[PDB]
């Protein structure tokens, strides 16, 4: 009886913690080996939930980058283009076409092709001395000559076709552009599309929040089991002393 | 606690009451209940005080972000929120503008 | 957010602990007192009858 | 956790290498079909063997037109043009002999680490020297091997971490068994002295 009495309180404390722990989980534990196998299942759920979390994170990053490209001032390769626009006596072409309607936007975007985001500069010889200094610029910079305020349609050997445009860029060179949807120019409704993108990104943020919460829950559950075994196994799953003392 | 002598039990009860007096200083409902609880000849008063505490906490849960009604279970959700928020705080550093 | 949640967690965790200990310790003390009363009754009954 | 992280990065590298579909570095087969539909050849296929030293220069020179078909006639396309729908949204075409392709018409002027091209009336185009040029590929096997080196480094790191985890789990099982069968008597004193008494 003295031995059982000395042993009892430790076993009782251990049992309370064990009951709380297993009830906190869906599965009921019965032995040391059982607890270990539950550890392993917990690890597997960690490493699955984390993969979904990371993939959704990748999508969210892509969405923010896409939204950000359409932001300012007239959405373009804004990193250097604004400074490059003022360092010459020119104006950004996409900014000149800020006001165009949605109906002509796809046509113009097909027409100008890669040069949509070039700069208008009426001489193009004043840049020739400056040019050697351009070490910080997009890998392909486009320059056009004309009046920035009342720029005339750049002389293109253009030719309209069904839902596409043909152009002779140079002697022995032609480009053929198909009408895109939701273009660059006409940056009035392109705010409409970035509004759609904001609506899209809201859902990704919500879903990512839930997934991160789940991962944290799993991690803390593993922490709880580790703390438990650190403080608990010495008397875990042993026979009940109340019964034997009563006997 | 069943395997302890009454002296230790009273010591714990007294020190807990000492803490409670400070914790509950501002509130009035809980303060009245605690006051009523300390006559040894009316035990049910203490459990009534406990019920008052639990109800008072349940009103303050702010279920916009939490759903458990039992506060004791709500502690884990506050812990999870702290971990997640500290993780979100990390960094982005894509800083470049006009 | 971290500030607000920190305050809420601290308040809950301390107040709940003190309330629980204060109540439960007395509850168990009453249980033990009843057990002692029953033991005393049975012992004195036994020797009285014998 | 760490071995899972390395496995994910190795998947990323394997995906990048797989993206080198054919021959070594993916090339769009649809463009090959289009080059079949018109008498001509894909430009990159014409300069796929130029030296790596000059490859960045050529890639800077051609710019977006790097992917295009060399059609010496330009009469076959115009009738078929309205028939093209599956083609890439910005299709490029050049006229010249596919077998001996004369220098394309560029008024090109070479700058420090860059090129300037007077593309058209009232249009100049300026480009800087890149790396991994579309021309002078020579299969760019050296990049495929650099990626293979990185992938093999990741694989080796993964192997070491998996081995380490196996060791740790074995130690864990040993301790579980011990506390399952000797804990009751662990750290007690020698009974022989008491038996002697």
């Amino acid at each position: 009886i003295q031995s059982l009495t000395a042993r009892a309180p430790v076993w009782l404390a251990a049992q309370d913690t064990l009951n709380q722990l297993c009830e906190q989980s869906g599965e009921t534990l019965a032995s040391s080996n059982d607890v270990t196998e539950y550890m392993q299942q917990l690890l597997e759920r960690e490493r699955e939930a984390t993969v979904e979390r990371d993939e959704v994170a990748a999508q969210k990053r892509e969405l923010e980058k896409q939204i950000e490209r359409l932001s300012q001032p007239s959405g373009a390769e804004d990193s250097r283009m604004i400074a490059l626009a003022e360092r010459f006596g020119g104006v950004l072409l996409s900014e000149i076409y800020d006001d165009i309607t949605i109906d002509d936007a796809p046509y113009f975007s097909a027409l100008y092709g890669p040069a949509r985001h070039g700069i208008v500069v009426p001489d193009l010889s004043l840049v020739r001395p400056h040019l050697e200094t351009l070490e910080d610029c997009p890998e392909d910079l486009y320059l056009i000559e004309g009046d920035p305020q009342s720029f005339d349609d750049s002389v293109f050997n253009a030719e309209e076709q069904t839902n596409a445009v043909l152009v002779k860029s140079s002697d022995r060179q032609w480009r053929y552009s198909r009408y895109p949807e939701l273009p660059l120019f006409g940056r009035a409704a392109r705010e409409n599309r970035l509004e759609a993108l904001n609506l899209e990104r809201d859902a990704l943020a919500e879903r990512y929040a839930t997934l991160s919460f789940d991962v944290q829950k799993i991690q803390r559950a593993h922490q709880a089991f580790s703390q438990f075994v650190g403080k608990h196994l010495s008397v875990a799953f042993d026979t009940d002393p109340e019964a034997e003392i009563r006997e | 606690l069943a395997y302890m002598e009454g002296g230790a039990l009273r010591s714990m009860s007294d020190k807990a009451l000492g803490a409670l007096r400070l914790a509950v200083a501002d509130n009035e409902h809980l303060r009245d209940a605690l006051r009523l609880s300390e006559d040894p000849k009316r035990p049910e008063r203490k459990v009534q005080f406990f019920i008052a505490v639990y109800q008072h906490l349940r009103e303050r849960i702010r279920q916009d972000i939490i759903r458990t009604d039992d506060p004791v279970d709500a502690i884990e959700q506050m812990e999870i929120e702290l971990a997640r928020l500290t993780e979100e705080l990390t960094a982005r550093e894509q800083k470049l503008a006009i | 957010a971290i500030r607000v949640t920190q305050s809420d967690r601290d308040l809950f965790k301390h107040l709940i602990t003190e309330a629980t200990s204060y109540v439960s310790a007395d509850y168990m003390r009453h249980a033990n007192e009843r057990r002692t009363h029953l033991d005393e009754a049975l012992a004195l009954r036994g020797e009285l009858f014998g």
